[PDB]
DNA sequence: AAAGTGCATACCGAACAAAGATAAA
DNA sequence: TTTATCTCCAGGCGGTATGCACTTT
């Protein structure tokens, strides 16, 4: 099922949240799955430059009617944001698209990482694919590929309550703290821009527009306060020790450290490196009996950089690409 | 019912205590378990019986009486085994005749038979002799009559093989008896050592200071690891014994079965033979458990004394095969082995799966904990800290995670720098140096001392073996004789071909022909990361390929000037495979190129023509023309053949363009010598001549259905030119593609001249087996992603097209075929609902059962590094897998029929004095004899299908699976679906005797 | 009255990697 | 709505927290 905005009060509240900043409001907002076009029409009433990315062809002519008279403000492109740059290879089918082709049809140039935010994507996360979408975005962000190739593009998406709670867990240990939270809080600044009851969003199924008392019955079953979350990639994410070449080792370290939640850091470090664990834990400042759950994401990054900064030993990691795909 | 895990582990402990010969521990454990009320229920009669037998063997009567009191108090009634043990001990202690009278009178009061005591499976010959001596006191004479040797099989198919009233021309070897005996001694010593060392064939490394330093460091580390492992083993033994003295189960007797030195040597061998990428914990565990069971079986035989009995029986048996010696009555090797008097080889009790996994895990943990290495190898004494050699790392795949032992990165570099010139192989993986032991029973055969199973299955399956052992003894004679015949084919290695392969492999490699290339000649921000990723991947595949090639070539070069034999076994369906995995004729083209027969034969009047036909078949250029055209083409290209034979690497290089390289070369090498001889009809050929069959599964469907058009389509009728269904399907697909391409679709333009027979062959073959579109797409994609002249970016769009068109080409190609397949599929499904796996009997007589069962619900072993999860194959309590039994019924049936045909042909070829070996459907021989084999093949086929196979299968399935009226409605449904068999057509199979291309 | 020992189930990670075709489940 | 997908040459996730039974301190 897909959620589309249904009411004009929502269409104006979300539009105002999207374009809240009154100093330099100009941004080429990239809006995905417009649906009927209520949100797009409201944004145009507020004044913006929308590049709509609808997945289905049926809606495409309809939007063309709304923006036909407008000259250049609105551009409808048949593409899906979550299928950009397939890794299988071969010919790129029209449902998918390559990032270079999109950023050539939109005229966007390349912006350095340390510079200002070029664009702003808005939309909603997949209804049942939050985890896979978040992992794909994390791989794209930490490797400077696809969208984040061009710059630190801001993304503002609607997400569910459970995934948000699992995404904002801290060393306070609500027993939801996991690797996704660590990477996302190390590479972004997550904020709750706005909150909406889920029944306020129209639901269209793949079969057709959802109706009948089953829609009312479905309202009680999946009632959860959807959060519009704002993500900007952190400026100082990449350092000398942490580079787009070395992100795989960091990912493996984080995944290993959560294999045994109730274990200490020193055991995992013994299992992962041939270096003196006590000396490393002395350098990072933590105590010997330090649990992995009681470690901050900044502590994980500092530990990885400290290990990578060891000049004395030629061999530092047992991680190897043979450990993948097996 | 079925025993629980603890009820298996306790029985294994008690049984192993008898072999280790520590009876006090078993007695203490039994007393402790019986005393406590909670553990009292676990103990069963067999646990008392094992301890009673152990006590009886020693000769203690008080302990046996105490255990009998225990068993009578706990419950149950004593069985025959308890009385047998009582009589054995009483005879051991020279008991008075009055006590023997009383004991046997009581035994008669319960009511049994003394013969069953001497037919007991557990009792050995010594125990039987002792109890016979004991019983001779009350009865002055006691005897058991002998019997005629087991009756020869009396069946329609196998009658002619086992009939004495006929002419026999059984072949013989070409070696003196003394040489055969010496080879037997060499093989026996090799198997006793359990290892072989082979000189490496890779390029030698010039000596230097660094190499010597690395070797010295390696030697020092080896000594230190040996000492540490010895100390750790001793401590583990003591710790495990202390648990036994606390009334708890452990693995003390299992760990006490072998000497410390042998276990240490095995652990060092495993450490030295660890891949640089590491191995999973469960795999390392099954390997260590299996190697320990093999070493214990070999050492038990050596200590007991069966080794000497085998030496005598074998040395006397070798008279049959040797050319010099002569036998009073020629017969099959199994028949001679039985007639010469058979030493009794007692089967070794297989350990239970939990015990095997626990022992493997314990040994792996001991290995990982005991070994340590200095951190700084290049710089001595920089830090006194010691790092482990192996590390335990998690590897994540999807949700799941796995545990892996990985070597330290410096150890791999040290091994690479040292460049040891000796490889180590296990005695089981190397071809034998003496003729194989005749397969006389499911328990014994193949290797001299190592245990080899008849039907290769998973580490815990037992249903196949019990079905084999529950059948009448005379049923398996044909299969055993066929296996013995196949294993008795002497082999040899080609010399000049090996020299050429070594020249290519050592210097730079020739990946075009198939020889890999050394890692030295390897290819060399996001873009840099992608380049390094591609380089590392390519290096990985080339390294693995070169490692495999190095192993195979070293093994081949070891046997340069020797004669060796390859034993065989079968899978559960019935198809036969060689036992030595590394080097055999079932491998790649180079493997088929190095091997040749050792017993040559004169070419005769019709040898050169068959050699030329074989050369043309290997070339692959002409596969549709008749035999005359192939012979004419071979005549045309004589100059190229002679040039290739004389100048393989520096010349016109015609042979490299063949479809099967390295075999066209060998055939040209033989043909040139045959031509240049003064008399080509008096030339000795050691080169096998292949003979293949076209559409074998389609042939068997045609025979069973007796469909006229289907039979004619697959060369099953007399014809002048070959017939190929695959070519017709390819032509139809090409016509459809031509129309589509003219209409305008791009993918049709992309693949225009790449629709050959190869791409559609496997799909068209597997359609009749019920393959789905997903599998067909994968097969076509795999075929397409190797052309190297096709734009790869369309592969996903290419195959997804072709499959549909391919499936289109098959609305109505087969009718009776699909009717038979649907009948078999529906019968299999309806049987699978009731919870009973499908079984059948092949026309030879062997029983086949298809073991597909739903997964065991949890199966983990607690421990100190990780909890290993293992499947419980071996649980007959699980429910059947209806999806995997429905899909597999036709292919297994047809493969069983193919195996039956192969075995019949092999037996009838052996009767005439032929050197017959086979690879599934390819029949090898000498050049001169090929025509003869052809004749018998056709005959056997007709006979194999003369019987109503389908009717017999239907009646057997009704009898076995519809006898129970438990589910009356579903029983009626099964009866209805099994009593409706597709009707045959109108095809006389005698025409098969005249068809030229039935096998070609 | 507490506490140890061992066995059964159940829910966690849902590591990304486009896509389509058929039926048992 | 959810999953596996012709057969063979021998394959399997590892951790945490929960109750339940009975024996032991
Ligand atoms: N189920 C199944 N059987 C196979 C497969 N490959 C081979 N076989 C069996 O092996 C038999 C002979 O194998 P091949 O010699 O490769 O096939 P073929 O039809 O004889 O080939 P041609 O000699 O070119 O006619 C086939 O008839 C099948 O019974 C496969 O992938 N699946
Ligand atoms: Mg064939």
């Amino acid at each position: 099922f897909k959620r589309y905005v249904t009411d004009r009060r929502l269409a104006e509240t979300l539009a105002q949240i999207y374009l809240g900043k009154p100093s330099r409001p100009p941004h080429l907002l990239l809006e995905c799955n417009p649906g009927p076009g209520i949100l797009t029409q409201a944004l145009l009433e507020a004044g913006a430059k929308v590049v709509a990315l609808e997945s289905d062809k049926t809606f495409i002519p309809h939007l063309e009617s709304l923006g036909k008279n407008l000259d250049g403000k609105l551009r409808v492109i048949h593409c899906d944001f979550f299928k950009l740059d397939p890794r299988s290879g071969g010919v790129i089918k029209p449902p998918a698209m390559s990032s270079r082709g999109l950023f050539k049809n939109l005229g966007i140039e390349a912006v350095p990482w340390t510079a200002d935010i070029p664009l702003k994507v808005v939309g909603m996360f997949p209804s049942r694919g939050e985890k896979r979408a978040l992992w794909k975005l994390a791989y794209d962000l930490y490797s400077c590929t696809s969208i984040y190739k061009f710059g630190r593009i801001e993304v503002n998406m609607f997400i569910g309550e459970k995934e948000f709670q699992k995404l904002m867990a801290d060393p306070g240990n609500p027993d939801l703290y996991h690797v996704l939270s660590v990477i996302w809080q190390l590479a972004c600044e997550i904020k709750v821009l706005h909150m909406e009851p889920w029944s306020s969003f129209d639901i269209y199924t793949r079969k057709g527009p959802l109706e009948n008392p089953k829609r009312r019955e479905l309202l009680d079953q999946l009632q959860q306060k959807l959060y519009l979350i704002q993500m900007i990639p952190r400026q100082n994410l990449f350092t000398k020790n942490l580079t787009p070449m070395n992100y795989n080792i960091f990912f493996h370290l984080l995944k290993h450290c959560f294999g045994r939640r109730s274990a200490t850091v020193i055991d995992h470090l013994r299992s992962l490196t041939p270096l003196d664990a006590r000396d490393i834990l002395m350098q990072i400042g933590k105590q010997e009996d330090e649990k992995v759950v009681n470690m901050h994401p900044q502590d994980f990054k500092t530990l990885f950089e400290t290990i990578e900064r060891s000049k004395d030993c030629a061999y530092k990691w047992l991680y190897d690409e043979t450990l993948e795909d097996r | 019912a079925q025993l629980s895990g603890q009820q298996q582990r306790l029985l294994a402990f008690f049984k192993c205590c008898l072999l280790t010969d520590q009876l006090p521990l078993a007695h203490h454990l039994l007393v402790v378990h019986h005393g406590q009320r909670q553990k009292r229920k676990l103990l069963t009669l067999d646990m008392y019986n094992a301890v009673m037998l152990g006590w009886a063997r020693q000769g203690a009567f008080k302990e046996l009486v105490y255990v009998l009191f225990m068993v009578k108090d706990a419950g149950l009634t004593p069985d025959l085994l308890s009385y047998a043990a009582a009589l054995q001990c009483m005879g051991r202690q020279d008991q008075d005749a009055g006590t023997i009278e009383r004991c046997l009178e009581q035994m008669s009061q319960e009511g049994l038979k003394l013969q069953a005591l001497f037919t007991a499976v557990l009792l050995s010959e010594e125990d039987r002799a002792t109890v016979l001596k004991a019983v001779h006191k009350v009865k002055p004479t006691f005897s058991l009559p002998p019997q005629l040797p087991p009756p020869v099989n009396t069946s329609k198919l196998l009658r002619d093989v086992y009939a004495k009233d006929g002419r026999v021309s059984y072949p013989k070897l070409h070696l003196p008896l003394k040489t055969l005996q010496c080879l037997f001694e060499k093989q026996l010593h090799m198997e006793l050592a359990s290892r072989v060392c082979v000189v490496s064939v890779e390029k030698p490394t010039l000596p230097s200071k660094e190499v010597k330093h690395a070797r010295k460091t390696l030697k020092t580390l080896r000594d230190q690891w040996e000492k540490a492992l010895c100390r750790a083993l001793r401590e583990t033994k003591n710790r495990l014994e202390r648990e036994v003295y606390e009334g708890r189960f452990s693995l003390y007797p299992f760990l006490c079965l072998l000497d410390e030195r042998e276990v240490v040597r095995m652990l060092l061998q495993v450490l030295q033979a660890l891949p640089a990428q590491g191995e999973s914990f469960t795999t390392l565990a099954r390997e260590l458990s299996a190697r320990t069971f093999s070493r214990h079986v070999v050492q038990r035989q050596r200590v007991s004394g069966q080794v000497q009995a085998l030496q005598n029986h074998y040395r006397k048996y070798l008279c049959l095969l040797a050319s010099d010696a002569e036998v009073p009555e020629p017969c099959l090797p199994r028949q001679y082995w039985e007639e010469l008097g058979a030493p009794e080889a007692l089967r070794e009790q297989p350990w239970p799966l939990p015990v095997q996994m626990e022992l493997g895990k314990l040994l792996a943990e001991m290995l990982v904990q005991a070994t340590q290495m200095p951190c700084s190898l290049d710089k001595p004494h920089r830090s006194s800290r010691l790092v482990p050699v192996l590390y335990h790392v998690y590897s994540f795949r999807n949700v799941q995670q796995i545990g892996i032992l990985k070597p330290h990165p410096a150890y791999v570099q040290l091994l690479e720098k040292a460049a040891e010139p000796t490889l180590t192989f296990e005695a089981v993986d190397v071809p034998m140096l003496c003729p194989p032991l005749p397969w006389t029973s499911p328990h014994s055969g193949a290797f001299l001392l190592s245990p080899t199973k008849l039907m290769r299955t998973v580490e815990g399956a037992t249903q196949h073996q019990e079905l084999l052992e529950t059948c009448p003894p005379t049923a398996l004679h044909g299969a055993l004789d066929a296996l013995t015949q196949l294993g008795n084919c002497a082999w040899r290695v080609n010399g000049r071909v090996l020299d050429l392969v070594l020249q290519l492999f050592q210097a730079k490699g020739c990946p075009q022909l198939g020889v890999p290339a050394p890692p030295s000649e390897a290819p060399q921000k996001a873009e840099l990361r992608r380049e390094l990723a591609h380089c590392q991947k390519v290096a990985r595949e080339m390294h693995s390929l070169r490692a495999e090639a190095l192993y195979r070539l070293s093994l081949a070069q070891h046997l340069r000037d020797r004669v060796f034999w390859l034993p065989h076994n079968m899978d559960f369906r019935g198809r036969t495979y060689p036992c030595p995995p590394h080097f055999n004729h079932l491998g790649s083209d180079v493997a088929r190129a190095l091997l040749e027969f050792a017993q040559g034969r004169p070419l005769g009047p019709h040898g050169l023509d068959w050699l030329k036909i074989h050369l043309v078949n290997l070339t692959g250029l002409k596969k549709r023309e008749p035999l005359r055209k192939r012979l004419a083409f071979a005549e045309e290209v004589m100059d190229d053949i002679l040039d290739s034979a004389d100048q393989p690497l520096t010349g016109r290089k015609w042979w490299m363009g063949a479809e099967e390289p390295w075999q066209t070369l060998a055939c040209c090498m033989e043909v040139a010598n045959a031509v240049r001889a003064s008399d080509p009809a008096a030339y000795v050929s050691h080169l096998p001549v292949h003979q293949d069959g076209s559409c074998n599964g389609l042939q068997h469907y045609a025979a069973l259905g007796r469909d006229s058009v289907g039979a004619a389509s697959v060369n099953l009728e007399p014809s002048d030119v070959p017939q190929d269904v695959y070519s017709g399907v390819a032509a139809q697909v090409e016509v459809f593609r031509r129309q589509d391409a003219q209409r305008g679709m791009r993918v049709a333009q992309v693949l225009e001249g790449f629709i050959t027979r190869k791409v559609v062959k496997q799909t068209v073959m597997t359609v009749v087996y019920g393959v789905t579109r997903y599998g067909g797409r994968l097969q076509i994609e795999k075929r397409l992603r190797e052309l190297s002249d096709f734009p790869q970016e369309f592969v996903w769009e290419a195959s997804h097209y072709l499959v549909r068109q391919v499936f289109k080409s098959l609305q109505e190609m087969f009718s009776g075929t699909r009717a038979i397949q649907h009948w078999l599929t529906e019968s299999a499904r309806l049987i699978s609902h009731m919870g009973s796996v499908v079984e059948w009997v092949t026309p030879l007589g062997v029983p086949v059962i298809q073991p597909y069962r739903l997964d065991s619900k949890v199966k983990q072993i607690g421990g100190g590094i990780q909890s290993i999860t293992y499947t419980h194959n071996g649980d007959i309590s699980r429910k059947p897998n209806t999806r995997k039994q429905k899909n597999g019924f036709p292919p297994n049936f047809i493969h069983s029929l193919d195996s039956s045909h192969m075995m019949l042909t092999a037996l009838h070829c052996y009767r005439k004095g032929l050197t017959f070996v086979s690879v599934h459907d390819c029949y090898w021989t000498h050049a001169a004899d090929v025509s003869v084999m052809n004749q018998v093949c056709r005959e056997q086929f007709v006979r194999l299908h003369s019987e109503p196979i389908l009717q017999d299968l239907s009646r057997f399935l009704v009898k076995r699976f519809c006898s129970e009226p438990q589910k009356i409605l579903e029983a009626s449904q099964l009866k209805e679906t099994l009593q409706a068999v597709p009707k045959p057509g109108a095809f006389d199979l005698e025409q098969v005797k005249r068809s030229t291309y039935f096998f070609s």
